[PDB]
RNA sequence: ACAAGUGGCGUUCAGCCACCCGAGAUUGAGCAAUAACAGGUCUGUGAUGCCCUUAGAUGUCCGGGGCUGCACGCGCGCUACACUGACUGGCUCAGCGUGUGCCUACCCUACGCCGGCAGGCGCGGGUAACCCGUUGAACCCCAUUCGUGAUGGGGAUCGGGGAUUGCAAUUAUUCCCCAUGAACGAGGAAUUCCCAGUAAGUGCGGGUCAUAAGCUUGCGUUGAUUAAGUCCCUGCCCUUUGUACA
């Protein structure tokens, strides 16, 4: 209950800054494709007691949550939680994290915008998507 | 042996006061074992008032049904207080029951005189009885 | 607010040398004057019981309260 | 006219599936307990059928 | 063990034809277990008084109440014929089953 | 004295039956008890992982108090408040996949039959089971 | 061009029941409560329409009325009319166009650029 | 032997005024286990003051709207709160809410004149059950706002706050607004 | 249950106030006069008067489209701005009512099996105080964690997938899984609503409905502060008064 020696004050792990003063299901929430509904079966696969904050862990287990979060389906985290679960160019199962949904997310986009569906143009012209009434709302 | 209710609401309680060695089952849980514990009180109020050797011959079983959770406990202890002033006035002379009486009814009334207040109907043009809606002019 | 996530070093003899010589010692007690979390308040607070230097004189879900054994 | 696309429309499960039974209407009907007449119609039978005002 | 079910829109005339059914019964002395009194029904519909929406909204409620009555006896099922022929006052309408 | 579930306090007794659901190892526990959301309105996983054994154990007290109750009836008991968001809250009913697994996780111990009228209760062996635990928390003040 | 692991390749020798486990649940549950005589005689036409090209020109533009159509697999390639209430908007379909609707290829409004207000 | 929670007699503690003896109901008839009673008290004029000063207490607490309608929290409160003054300043603490509704219901007050908005105010003095439940909303106010943003609870805040009516202490928003709105009715003379 | 009994006030008359005995000492809604407005409704009408169109129809059908569009206002509402809280487990209680249909396909659902959900599949019950249904409702209660951070509040916008309805869901109908984390930290001049089971908090039925509620109509549950009065404000009625206004 004393800080360790081994107590981390920040980690920085994929590029964005996990303050090492949070609780650790917690701290990752800011990896986009880590959600908490994501996180605390991520840390029930990789075998760690919740209780503790982002610094009182060691380097090993840290990369064992790392390394089973890339590939969850190895370690049976299940079919239906995944983000991508057909892909439109792979098909395969996938959960997307932190830069791969960004880039996935506007090639979609773009690819809307090539092929001359409605949705891109929707999202191109500056309009609500999913079919909202933009008369009264939304306006900046 | 007396069955003699109280009620408060829509909830309704009513003790089974018969003859025995001491006694106090709400549904069969008794006194100690109900649900609420800030309104603890309410239900031994009786008990901490009349004492137990007052109730030092009954059995007294009560059966609650309806109403909310503490509409049900304001049922219970009225069935208890007129569970007990029922039985005192069969079984027992009616100056003992003056005494339970007087201590009864001057400490609270709603332990042996019922609630005759009800749930007022909502009418139309706003969302409660009396409230209205929000009646814009321009 | 910027409160300790653990102990420091120097927080202990505060934590074991001022504390039962408080008058009312809840976990809404420590945190003004510390800099610390409400989460070290508890834990470490429902410890000191085992230790025997207080005395639990109410327990809830929102609010606990210790104080000095004499 | 050809009697394969006249009046071929599906009316099953619809608003016009269902009118007033008395002024050939379809909206603001009453559904319940086969009335199946619009409000007004409604109103102006109300006490022939036994529904009362209390 | 037949049993007469008595329905109604209106109280009077129910109960004038259900005392004078219990009271042909117990004239002839067979075993009558009295009225039980079964739960009405209340259909109600709210509707709104204005035909055009253009008013303060004031809107308008209508009831009516069903009352629901039975008599049950023990019997041959062919003296039965001779109570129900005294029932036959508008509203009441009488259902008989064995 | 004579010690059944309805005379003692129930924030204990369920806790120390799952106690004993967990110390007898003979409650099956299914391959998926770690991973799952309980309703469609609950928001997370359990803090606790003996979720499974605390909800067979109070299961298996509300066998005790009402039996002739099924799967459909302990989705009534198990409901609660959905937020939606934006719009209104609302009544939202419990999984029949972990009563119904629950249920016969418990019928796999041979402490738990069905109903003659289809739905389940009690057996002497399962009210024997239950009598003993409330009978063993009477005396733990 | 790859969809669902998938070519175009080896998609035209697919039937329905194959394309039933690859797409989404929308035109799964189109082919499950199955097509009606409209889209098949549709198709009948842009089949008709392309097999009469010579190898380098297009089919003759086949329009139609529906706006719901699934693009199947068999029609890329087509020039088709697609109903939009005025006009009869002109498609060019490629592999990537699968699995979209037919009405998202005739654009039913104009971009809305303001002037003023009014009184 | 009527008990407040079971532990508080209510047979020892001294109101020390002539005016509020009638007006602050605690003393034997009005001990009572609880502070709920679900009493008809507010249908007519004048059965609302020989309501229990602790029933009128915890009522008051129920004031915003997150919290409208809920008694048994403010119980609880309540409750907490009385045990926080036994054990910060073990004194019997129905002196510690007599001291403070008798300390900081304000003698003098001001009233609105000058046909509806040109601000001329005329200084009146003040009827005491008025002053009682001006004294319990001046003491619901304050803890309740020096709670609402804080990293203290509510019931040290409570509690302390009708500590710091009973000895008169001028952080308190009670003994504040007190001392402000007599010095406005002594400026507008 | 009547201002009936008592005390007081009261031109000793209408009544008003207080208090016992009492379930109860202003429960709430329907009903609604003389007579008028150029109030709304010819879009409820096989109620209609006339004018209109009446076969390259303004009848009538089938098909795509529309009422849903957005430099922008105004109003009804919902959800919140958190520690009385949030999240996870346990515990225990209602009540108004709905239920297989001339026209016509459209229903309440027990229980067992398979899934993490919407659901899939089958035997049953019900035209109702019988079956769903002891309607195992929510808030409230009891312990865990969180610790004042735009944070674990806010869940707006936005991606892939599965199911249901239907002839058909694109301009996502609905639902669920995962992901994303916008202002918002309690709102200024003006103003809306309200006096006891009342406001408010919180859910459940009815309507519309092949699918169904941020609306409306009811039901209950938890349940208060404050007033027991005035004509200052806003409307309205009345009496006296002025007219060349009808
Ligand atoms: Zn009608």
């Amino acid at each position: 209950l004393v800080i360790p020696e081994k107590f981390q004050h920040i980690l920085r792990v994929l590029n964005t800054n996990i303050d090492g003063r949070r609780k650790i299901a917690f701290a990752i929430t800011a990896i986009k494709g880590v959600g908490r509904r994501y996180a605390h079966v991520v840390l029930r696969k990789a075998d760690i007691d919740l209780t503790k904050r982002a610094g009182e862990l060691t380097e090993d287990e840290v990369e064992r949550v790392i390394t089973i979060m890339q590939n969850p389906r190895q370690y049976k985290i299940p079919d239906w939680f995944l983000n991508r679960q057909k892909d439109v160019k792979d098909g395969k199962y996938s959960q997307v994290l932190a830069n791969g949904l960004d880039n996935k997310l506007r090639e979609d986009l773009e690819r809307l915008k090539k092929i001359r569906a409605h949705r891109g143009l929707r999202h191109f012209w500056g309009l609500r998507v999913r079919g909202q009434h933009t008369k009264t709302t939304g306006r900046r | 042996s007396v069955q003699v209710f109280g009620r408060k609401k829509t909830a309704t309680a009513v003790a089974h006061c018969k003859r025995g060695n001491g006694l106090i089952k709400v549904n069969g849980r008794p006194l100690e074992m109900i649900e609420p514990r800030t309104l603890q009180y309410k239900l031994l109020e009786p008990v901490l008032l009349l004492g137990k050797e007052r109730f030092a011959g009954v059995d007294i079983r009560v059966r609650v049904k309806g109403g909310g959770h503490v509409a049900q406990i304001y049922a219970i202890r009225q069935s208890i207080s007129k569970a007990l002033v029922a039985y005192y006035q069969k079984y027992v002379d009616e100056a003992s029951k003056k005494e339970i009486k007087d201590i009864l009814i001057q400490y609270d009334r709603t332990l042996l005189v019922a609630d005759p207040r009800r749930c007022e109907s909502k009418k139309f043009g706003g969302p409660g009885a009396r409230a209205r809606y929000q009646k814009s002019y321009r | 607010l910027n409160n300790l996530v653990l102990f420091d070093k120097a927080t202990y003899d505060k934590l074991c040398k001022e504390v039962p010589n408080y008058k009312l010692i809840t976990p809404a007690v420590v945190s003004e004057r510390l800099k610390i979390r409400g989460s070290l308040a508890r834990a470490a607070l429902q410890e000191l019981l085992s230790k025997g230097l207080i005395k639990l004189v109410s327990k809830h879900r929102a609010q606990v309260i210790y104080t000095r054994n004499t | 006219g050809h009697q394969q696309l006249y009046w071929s429309h599906p009316r099953k499960f619809g608003q016009g599936s269902r009118s007033c039974r008395v002024c050939s209407n379809r909206h603001g009907l009453i559904r319940k307990y086969g009335l199946n007449m619009c409000r007004q119609c409604f109103r102006q039978y109300a006490k022939d059928i036994g529904f009362i005002k209390l | 063990r037949i049993r007469i079910t008595l329905t109604s829109r209106n109280v009077k005339s129910l109960e004038k034809v259900c005392a004078d059914l219990i009271r042909g019964a117990k004239e002839k002395n067979l075993k009558v277990k009295g009225p039980v009194r079964m739960p009405t029904k209340t259909l109600r519909i709210t509707t709104r008084k204005t035909p055009c929406g253009e008013g303060s909204k004031t809107w308008d409620r209508f009831q009516m109440r069903i009352h629901k009555r039975l008599i049950d006896l023990h019997s041959p099922s062919e003296i039965v014929k001779q109570i129900t022929s005294i029932s036959i006052e508008p509203g009441v309408e009488v259902e008989v089953t064995i | 004295p004579g010690v059944t579930v309805k005379d003692v306090n129930q924030q204990e007794f369920v806790r120390a039956l799952a106690a004993f659901l967990k110390k007898s190892g003979k409650l099956k526990v299914p391959e998926w008890v770690d991973t799952v959301k309980l309703a469609k309105h609950k928001e997370l996983a359990p803090y606790d992982e003996n979720w499974f054994y605390t909800r067979a154990a109070s299961t298996a007290r509300h066998l005790y108090l009402r039996g002739g109750a099924g799967v459909g009836s302990m989705t009534k008991i198990y409901g609660g408040r959905q937020r939606n968001g934006v719009m209104p809250s609302h009544f939202s009913r419990g999984s029949k996949s972990v009563a119904r697994r629950v249920l016969q996780a418990l019928e796999g111990l041979k402490m738990v039959e069905k109903d003659q009228d289809g739905g389940r209760k009690l057996t002497p062996q399962g009210q024997r089971d239950l009598d003993r635990i409330a009978g063993q928390v009477a005396a733990a003040n | 061009f790859t969809y669902r692991g998938v070519d175009l390749d080896q998609l035209l020798d697919m039937s329905y029941e194959q394309l039933m486990q690859l797409y989404s649940a929308r035109q799964r549950r189109r082919l499950n409560r199955g097509l009606r005589r409209k889209q098949h005689s549709l198709l009948k036409r842009l089949r008709k329409a392309k097999k009469e090209a010579p190898p380098m020109e297009k089919p003759e533009v086949v329009k139609t009325h529906l706006r719901d159509m699934i693009i199947l697999p068999e029609m890329v390639g087509s020039m088709v009319g697609v109903y939009n209430g005025k006009t009869f908007n002109q498609v060019e379909i490629k592999p990537e166009m699968i699995g979209h609707y037919l009405g998202e290829f005739s654009i039913t409004y104009k971009p809305v650029k303001h002037g003023r207000p009014g009184i | 032997d009527i008990k407040l929670f079971g532990k508080w007699s209510t047979d020892d503690v001294q109101i020390n005024d002539i005016s509020l003896q009638d007006y602050i109901a605690v003393k034997e008839k009005y001990a009572k286990y609880l502070p709920h009673s679900a009493g008809r008290y507010a249908a007519k004029r004048f059965r609302k003051a020989q309501c229990p000063i602790v029933e009128r207490l915890t009522n008051s607490m129920m004031m915003h709207g997150r919290n409208n309608g809920k008694k048994l929290m403010t119980v609880r409160i309540v409750k907490h709160a009385f045990e926080i003054i036994h054990l910060l300043t073990g004194e019997n603490p129905l002196q510690v809410l007599v001291n403070a509704i008798i300390n900081s219901g304000p003698r003098e007050d001001s009233t609105r004149i000058g046909r509806a908005g040109t601000v001329r105010r005329q200084a009146v003095d003040v009827s005491p059950l008025r002053r009682v439940n001006q004294a319990i909303w001046l003491l619901c106010t304050g803890a309740r706002e020096a709670a609402f943003r804080n990293i203290k609870t509510i019931a040290e805040c409570l509690a302390d706050e009708l500590i710091n009516a009973a000895k008169g202490s001028s952080n308190s928003y009670a003994i504040k607004k007190k001392d402000e709105l007599e010095r406005v009715a002594k400026s507008n003379r």
